[PDB]
């Protein structure tokens, strides 16, 4: 079966060079009309094609990538590696492999490997309360690198009504994420609240009272 | 870009519906080359329809493709709720693969719930560091179409926000979503009025503060 | 003995017009049935024979040309015919007996962003003589100036590229030909159908 699969580097900083393997199998880059493609979709976001390498080596570049795109082949390994320049936080993006043919476009996918562009070293969060002017409270966890970090409420004993959103990579570097739950006006006066952060990676734990 | 198709598309299971792909430009020229791509969450794009309607084997039949000018269309009859996915159309252009947008497609599980809006001012903490996030929180909605707009001093926002929604609840099936608005402090504090709309369907609901004065 | 039709029309690599390939086929069973079988060519036209009495007819020698143009050039594959294929490329004699056979091949000739491999001869001092075939790649001296190998004004090299893009029109796209050519001498034949 034709089979496609990216590898390489999860993390990468800002001016480095990406560089992105596709190691294919069950077809030949050898037989007329056949080709090899590079495209990303950044999270959220629409697919977009990078490049193609034909079977004669003929490349192919999106205009507006060209100067910092290198495409190659290796017949013998069964490998087509894509080179990028001067990489930007912008680039972060789930890169695809795929199987050409003019009349399929792409076919065969692989499944992906998310790119992070990044130039933060290990940071702890700040945690802010989220407080208004059946009520909402919460914490918004700001700032931290790298992934994850766990949100719990009341240690643990308060579950019912949280929505700990997953997290955003901000144009910092930085991640991002707030934590929510719904509780009642009414016991909001004798009960209280607190979101217990814990960031493993820089051995940080907070905890941020938050007043209805 | 290239190409253009309806962000979303809802229908309920067993009807029909269809998602359209408007080429904008010539640089499609003949347009006979137009594949569309179902996409499940986390999931590679899968090959449905090439050359505007033939499908690959494997594909089901409720799948089909045609095209009427420059506007390509996929149709998927029977909805099931496993065709509930974003589909992106391709074509090619003198120098390129191009894709549209993308459309959410919404298969109807249950009925709609609206939001419960609540909006967050920064707090003082934050502001002492130079930066301001304003958030508003979508609670407990369904489908999950929203449309989240901020307006500070009645001033449409954009490129300073960023959406992040929750999984489907496993019991009522219920979506939660926030977006954060980001502002230097500086920015923050030159506007009086911060408020977030949240339209679904017939109903726009707008929830706001002013500044200073929490 | 089946004569190497597949060999021809399914080859992987097909010549560029002006260096148009030709396999002589000779002492072999012609079953055209797989030709008439196939759905893929939108060009059958005869010279000189009849397509139906094919799978009748016994010849002294066969050849098979073959090559890519585009498909707005199929016309120009026939007797008598006039333009930069027929004049400077691959002529036909006007006492023609044989087949031309024409299909679609954007699916395989075509790339993003154009395909550059296909050439055609743009220039050249004369016209070809029937079945004549010219791969130089001398400068073409249009002026009166020596070039001197050295492209310049009035200097122009002699190939041009056909830049198939999967863009262009029916008429556009390029297209593989086949051209069988039937020798009827006074001897015996070596090339008859079923
Ligand atoms: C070319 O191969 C196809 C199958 O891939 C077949 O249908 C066709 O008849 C072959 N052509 C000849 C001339 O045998």
């Amino acid at each position: 079966q034709i089979t496609l699969k990216e590898s390489g580097p999860t993390l990468v900083k800002p001016t480095q060079t990406l560089t992105l393997t596709c190691t294919f199998s069950g077809f030949s880059l050898s037989i007329s009309g056949v080709g090899v493609g590079w495209l990303r979709q950044p999270p959220g976001k629409a697919l977009e094609w990078l490049a193609l390498i034909y079977w004669d080596d003929d490349k192919r570049y999106s205009p507006s990538l060209k100067s910092r795109l290198t495409i190659s082949k290796d017949t013998s390994k069964n490998q087509v590696v894509l080179k990028m320049t001067n990489i930007d936080p912008v680039d972060t993006a789930t890169y695809y492999c795929a199987h050409h043919s003019i009349s399929t476009i792409f076919d065969h996918w692989g499944q992906g490997t998310l790119v992070t562009v990044s130039s933060a070293s290990t940071k702890g969060p700040s945690v802010f309360p989220l407080a208004p002017c059946t009520a909402a409270l919460g914490c918004l966890v700001k700032d931290y690198f790298p992934e994850p970090v766990t949100v719990s409420w009341n240690s643990g004993a308060l579950t019912s009504g949280v929505h700990t959103f997953p997290a955003v990579l901000q144009s910092s570097g930085l991640y991002s994420l707030s934590s929510v739950v719904t509780v009642p006006s009414s016991s909001l006066g004798t009960k209280t609240y607190t979101c217990n952060v814990d960031h493993k990676p820089s051995n940080t734990k907070v905890d941020k009272r938050v007043h209805h | 870009s290239a190409l253009t198709q309806p962000a979303s598309v809802s229908g309920s299971p067993g009807q029909s519906i269809t998602i359209s792909c408007t080429a904008t430009s010539s640089d499609v020229g003949d347009y006979n080359y137009v594949s569309w791509y179902q996409q499940h969450p986390g999931k590679a794009p899968k090959l449905m329809i090439f050359e505007v309607s033939d499908r690959p084997s494997g594909i089901s039949n409720r799948f089909s493709g045609s095209k009427s000018g420059n506007t390509a269309s996929l149709t998927i009859s029977g909805l099931q709720a496993e065709d509930e996915a974003d589909y992106y159309c391709s074509s090619y252009t003198t120098s390129s693969a191009v894709f549209g947008g993308g459309t959410k497609l919404t298969v109807l599980g249950r009925t709609v719930a609206a939001p419960s809006v609540f909006i967050f001012p920064p707090s003082d903490e934050q502001l002492k560091s130079g930066t301001a996030s304003v958030v508003c929180l979508l609670n407990n909605f369904y489908p999950r179409e929203a449309k989240v707009q901020w307006k500070v001093d009645n001033a449409l926002q954009s490129g300073n926000s960023q959406e992040s929604v929750t999984e489907q609840d496993s019991k009522d099936s219920t979506y939660s979503l926030s977006s954060t608005l980001t502002l230097s402090k500086a920015d923050y504090e030159k506007h009086k009025v911060y408020a977030c709309e949240v339209t679904q369907g017939t109903t726009s609901v707008t929830k706001s503060f002013n500044r200073g004065e929490c | 003995n089946l004569c190497p039709f597949g060999e021809v029309f399914n080859a992987t690599r097909f010549a560029s017009v002006y260096a148009w390939n030709r396999k002589r086929i000779s002492n072999c069973v012609a079953d055209y049935s797989v030709l008439y079988n196939s759905a893929s060519f939108s060009t059958f036209k005869c010279y000189g024979v009849s397509p139906t009495k094919l799978n009748d007819l016994c010849f002294t020698n066969v050849y098979a040309d073959s090559f890519v143009i585009r498909g707005d050039e199929v016309r120009q594959i026939a007797p008598g015919q006039t333009g930069k294929i027929a004049d400077y490329n691959y002529k036909l004699p006007d006492d023609f007996t044989g087949c031309v056979i024409a299909w679609n091949s954007n699916n395989l000739d075509s790339k993003v962003g154009g395909n550059y491999n296909y050439l055609y001869r743009l220039f050249r001092k004369s016209n070809l003589k029937p079945f004549e075939r010219d791969i130089s790649t001398e400068i073409y001296q249009a002026g009166s100036t020596p070039c001197n190998g050295v492209e310049g004004f009035n200097c122009y090299f002699p190939l041009q590229s056909y830049g198939f893009q999967p863009t262009n029109g029916v008429g556009y796209q390029p297209y593989r030909v086949v051209v069988l050519s039937f020798e009827l001498l006074h001897a015996p034949a070596t090339v008859c159908g079923p």
